[PDB]
């Protein structure tokens, strides 16, 4: 096309794009996965701090 | 306390050591003793269907449950069975029983294999109904003579359902035999089934002979000791020919553990509903709920609390059959419990039994209740 505007240059907005939704989504995910284990076990005994430790 | 089988093929080899091939001159070579009468007794098992109607008329079974009929101790029990077979072949009533269990005597690849894994898993909840039933009989109270080789009878024949139901769905899976004739040759081993009388019919069809070691004659007999008597048969009123098919027909009822009140209709049809009269009562109906959820609620449910029941004991039922399982949980090992959650409508339900008939449990086993 040009040499300021090449073909290939929305490869790298594409990547980026794709890119910050998937590692903020692991990010939540394993915070989520961690915390969900531990409200499991921790609620068994005090069910009435469900809501509080959500 | 009812039934004592074995299966020592040495101690009396003598009968089948030499190559015995004829049902006639077969008399003198069982006698082998000084006892003549009763040795003719043992010999009564095939000796109406000894000539008519038989292939090669000596098949390697036939001698083993003639050999094993054990007369020599007790010469009572299996008469007082063979005066009640017999003297049970002569209405029509035993032989219209003996003619609906009988004939005249791509997505479509998903489909076929579903049809054929239905087979094989009802038919292996059904074999597995009569094992934790042949320990109900084992309870004191029951007997074992006529209960036993009864429902070892289904067991093996829904075995075999249940083999030919997935080596079905192997072959038309790995396509879309000799398989059969090895589970035919591997559930023969090991115990084998009391010797029960041959139930000869003779009428204007012909002369027939079944052997109620197959399945689907031990299924017709008890579709004949089902309902209860009525007005008729068993009066002094009709001497006819009633009262020696009828008090014969009441002997093997109560040798069940069925009383004459008991009715137990079947169920099973192409129909919607099956009649008005005949319904039961609702004080069973009940209780047929309640057995339903002790076979499928766990594999060993069934026999403890018939044993409790016997007792008079059927208002703890929640109690004894509650036991601890564990569970690895997300803050360890918690030993959970598992009961069977009997209401109390259908607890109450179960005294008003006051014990379970054999002949109401094996009509459950088969899914006619």
């Amino acid at each position: 096309m040009t040499e300021l505007c090449p073909v290939y240059a929305p490869f790298f907005g594409a990547i980026g794009c794709a890119s910050a939704i998937i590692f903020t989504s692991l990010g939540a995910a394993y915070g989520t996965a961690k915390s969900g284990v531990g409200i499991c076990a921790t609620c068994v005994l005090r069910p009435d701090l469900l809501f509080k430790n959500i | 306390a009812s039934v004592s089988e074995g299966v020592l093929r040495k101690k009396y080899t003598k009968f089948f050591q030499e190559n015995i091939k004829t049902h006639l001159d077969l008399k003198q070579a069982l006698l082998k003793e000084e006892k003549p009468e009763t040795a003719l007794l043992a010999y009564s098992l095939v000796s109406p269907s000894g000539y008519r109607g038989e292939p090669l008329t000596e098949r390697k079974i036939l001698e083993v449950v003639s050999l094993l009929d054990e007369v020599k101790v007790d010469g009572d029990t299996y008469q007082q069975l063979k005066n009640t077979f017999d003297s049970i072949s002569k209405d029509p009533r035993m032989q219209v029983s003996l003619e609906n269990q009988y004939p005249g005597k791509g997505v479509g690849l998903l489909v076929a294999t579903g049809r054929e894994l239905h087979k094989a898993s009802v038919n292996g909840d059904a074999e597995a109904y009569h094992h934790q039933l042949e320990q109900i009989s084992q309870l004191p109270g029951r007997d074992q003579r006529l209960s036993m080789p009864m429902q070892q009878t289904l067991a093996i024949g829904h075995a075999m359902l249940s083999a030919e139901g997935a080596v079905g769905a192997t072959l038309g899976m790995a396509t879309g035999y000799g398989l059969n004739n090895e589970v035919q040759d591997q559930l023969k081993q090991g115990p084998m089934s009391g010797v029960l009388p041959r139930l000869e019919i003779s009428n204007v069809k012909g002369d027939f002979t079944f052997s109620m070691q197959e399945p689907a004659a031990v299924r017709a007999l008890m579709a004949y000791l089902g309902p209860k008597e009525d007005t008729s048969m068993s009066s002094p009123q009709a001497p006819k020919e009633a009262q020696e098919m009828e008090a014969a027909r009441l002997t093997l009822k109560q040798m069940l553990g069925s009383s004459p009140n008991e009715h137990l209709v079947p169920d099973v049809d192409s129909l919607l509903k099956l009649s008005d009269e005949d319904m039961p009562s609702q004080t069973e109906s009940t209780a047929n709920g309640a057995f339903k959820k002790l076979l499928s609620e766990d594999w060993d449910w069934l026999m403890p609390a018939v044993r409790a029941m016997d007792k008079g004991e059927a208002g703890k039922i929640n109690e004894k059959l509650t036991y601890k399982l564990p569970l690895d949980a997300a803050n360890g090992r918690v030993y959970l419990d598992k009961s069977p959650n009997l209401s109390d409508a259908q607890l109450d339900a179960l005294d008003k039994l006051g014990s379970p008939s054999q002949l109401r449990l094996m009509y459950l086993a088969e899914g006619w209740i």
